[PDB]
């Protein structure tokens, strides 16, 4: 029993990080076979950064002007070229930790796990959610730039998420594995800010449905109520609106319960307008976001990984 | 935005 | 900026996690050099778990009754043995996987991750504390025993947790990796309760200096207050009381957000007298302990 | 308890 919100073991991602230093600037870089991922601002230095000609920055770099580094371990680079936001280095050695991956892109509301780096050196593992406002809410100091994000299916590491930049208020945005931005941000260090968000309705029902396998069931109510009738309330305590394709993708966890995702509706309009009254639901006080329909089904359902 |  | 729950990254571990069967009974162990750890209940039947004699069941099994693999492949125990709560089984050959490690016993209010496993295969990580009831509020299912949690420092491994069983409050009980367990609890299926629980004040406090750290000032005042007076309100509210000890770990914290500790200790008074108002810290809207003053250093710094 |  008991749910906790949980990252993916990071073993598989920790063997892919390496330390990537262009004269005095160092970040993180991944390592897939030989190549290594980078975001490009690592041909900065501390002025680059106001507004970077990247294609013309990039033209003065040499091979052995990247210093990359995998444990004690330099790796001679022998190739680079950019790839909208990221860079990409070509180097002499295939890593033999290569895990079996794959790079995807993330829809908002997702989660993915995020194993913060240093030096080439990973500190830390957790989980977080793709903000609607397509920012993350993640734990980040200087440094930190080239983490990844990440989920693995059975034995696949599908990486969605490289760490670029932290806006002011202290939220995080980066790009995925192509180089492209999640939400309208660029790379340098002009005057941005992340735009309002929303709560992760999808993700709630969800959490919701997860309370309800677990035995914590007080809440649900015999009622039920129309979609529209939902995003009248739920948009008054600004939850993103509830589409139709969400609820399918509730689907199989309101076949499991045999509660009709519009049922559960009911309930957590009735929580938004009521408040709790002092109970909890697995253990909390408050309505988790962040997790999504699957990691509900991955968690209560046992799911290992090879 | 600051790089990081 | 920003602080999330955060474990340490659990790699090192996942390469020493093998699984571990006795007749019909399968749960993890961990495989550090030639020998595999796992707990000594793996030998109970369905029968033997209510009043279950351990030197007993252990003299009635051979090095070959036990069944230990790793993924797909079996590994030859050459010997067992039992250390308290534990099996030691000697297999025929080294895991090269192994990490630089120690055992520890930490002290009740500290943190460590656990990697949750089934079948000696890793399901997630998560960030923990050891209550002061010596129990952990873990997320952990049938089989998950063997499990283990630890700390990371460098590249060597520090284990200090191997899980047991689980408690009527659905809480969760273990022992260290010596054997000996956390708490007053014993390895059999008889009616055991936690204890009272208390929040571990010093961790409040950490997480209220992460919070400055962030931005987050709102529940400061101008008041500063004596550590009697301190705690004999925290008490009031099922808070640990708070030593002279506590207040010296959080001087790092103290001087880099030059707020003196009794002055904090002041705001925490506040906010649990008045309570907060619909407002939050870092995020939530109750006051957070399983964040030790180590770990907010380690990760505001 | 229970043994897990």
């Amino acid at each position: 029993s008991g749910f906790r919100k949980m990252a993916f073991p990071s073993g598989k991602v920790e063997g892919c990080m390496v330390q990537v230093t262009c004269g005095t600037t160092t970040l993180n870089g991944l390592w897939l076979d030989d190549t290594v991922y980078c975001p490009r601002h690592v041909i900065c230095t501390a002025e680059d950064m106001l507004n970077p000609n990247y294609e013309d920055l990039l033209i003065r770099k040499s091979n052995h002007s990247f210093l990359v580094q995998a444990g004690n371990v330099q790796l001679r680079v022998i190739g680079h070229s950019m790839q909208n936001c990221l860079l990409r280095l070509k180097v002499d050695t295939s890593n033999p930790k290569t895990p079996k991956y794959k790079f995807v892109r993330i829809q908002p509301g997702q989660t993915f796990s995020v194993l913060a780096c240093y030096n080439g050196s990973p500190s830390g593992v957790y989980q977080c959610a793709m903000r609607p406002n397509h920012t993350i809410k993640g734990s980040f100091l200087n440094g930190s730039c080239g983490s990844v994000g990440f989920n693995i299916d059975y034995d696949c590491v599908s990486f969605c998420y490289m760490h670029h930049m932290e806006l002011p208020t202290g939220v995080h945005a980066g790009t995925d594995l192509e180089g492209k931005f999640y939400g309208p941000f660029v790379d340098r260090q002009t005057a941005q800010a992340a735009g309002t968000d929303t709560t992760i309705t999808l993700n709630v029902l969800a959490w919701l449905y997860a309370a309800v396998i677990n035995g914590d069931r007080w809440f649900l109510n015999r009622f039920t109520t129309t979609l529209n009738d939902f995003n009248l309330v739920a948009m008054k305590y600004n939850y993103e609106p509830l589409t139709q394709d969400h609820v399918d993708i509730l689907g199989p966890l309101s076949a499991q319960t045999g509660i009709a995702v519009l049922d559960m509706c009911a309930a957590l309009k009735e929580l938004l307008q009521n408040g709790m009254n002092g109970r909890t639901i697995l253990g909390s006080t408050i309505l988790e976001d962040e997790f999504t329909p699957f990691d509900v089904v991955r968690q209560c359902s046992g799911v290992t990984f090879q | 935005a600051v790089l990081x």
